[PDB]
């Protein structure tokens, strides 16, 4: 779809495409169904082959824009309580290791680096969205929502908890009665030194 | 050095308060 772009008047929009037909979707009926193999047959790499459709990228829209802007909230999203329950338990391990699909929060590969991805679709921390990226700012409006989904690396803000939390639980089984009583403690040191 | 040095890069907002709204909610106005 496109805009009047010979328009005569200023418009905040002077000329807009829109890639209407998503038909990136059937890139992902392959690719998807491809990765219906297994879960990390999911891949950023994949991510990065947005490239690969129309020789483009995915700024996704339609229903295919709310999934790629949940796309991280998506897998993340049990994770999320996988903390909120289970970071008393163990999976929040798994959790972790799935924001580092999302980032690389994680105190590694600093010489692996392009081995993540000879293109820097990542950075040496992914400090953005994995798919997403920074932009030009914007002038106020925002009932909470608009916050919920702000296009800024605030989000962080997770992997910050999540860290917290796995040294939580550490500090909490250190709670329990054991006479190795610092000990693996030294992992809530490493942690609470990381920040 | 030490293999994978660690950077928790707390990206520079220059961190700095900012007001609240309730505090002279007359801004309502």
């Amino acid at each position: 779809l496109q805009f009047p772009e010979a328009s005569s008047a200023d418009v905040w929009y002077i000329g807009k495409q829109i890639r209407l037909n998503t038909l990136f979707a059937k890139e992902l009926i392959g690719k998807a169904s491809r990765s219906l193999d297994l879960v990390l047959s999911w891949e950023t790499q994949n991510s990065r082959l947005e490239e690969a459709i129309l020789g483009g990228a995915a700024e996704l829209i339609d229903l295919d824009g709310a999934n790629g802007i949940y796309f991280w909230e998506l897998f993340f999203h049990m994770p999320f309580m996988v903390s909120w329950r289970f970071n008393v338990e163990q999976r929040y391990e798994d959790a972790n290791r799935w924001v580092k699909y999302l980032f690389n929060p994680f105190e590694c590969e600093d010489e692996p680096a392009l081995l993540l991805g000879k293109p820097p679709y990542w950075n040496s921390r992914p400090l953005v969205d994995e798919p997403f990226k920074g932009y030009s700012l914007t002038q106020p409006s925002d009932p909470d929502a608009i916050a919920a989904s702000d296009p800024i690396h605030y989000r962080k803000a997770v992997f910050n908890f999540l860290t917290k939390n796995i040294i939580d639980q550490g500090d909490m089984e250190y709670r329990k009665l054991q006479p190795s009583a610092r000990t693996l403690a030294r992992l809530s040191y490493s942690t609470a030194s990381s920040l | 050095l030490f293999p994978e040095p660690w950077d928790n890069f707390c990206r520079p907002g220059a961190i700095e308060a900012l007001d609240s709204p309730a505090s002279y909610l007359l801004d309502l106005y």
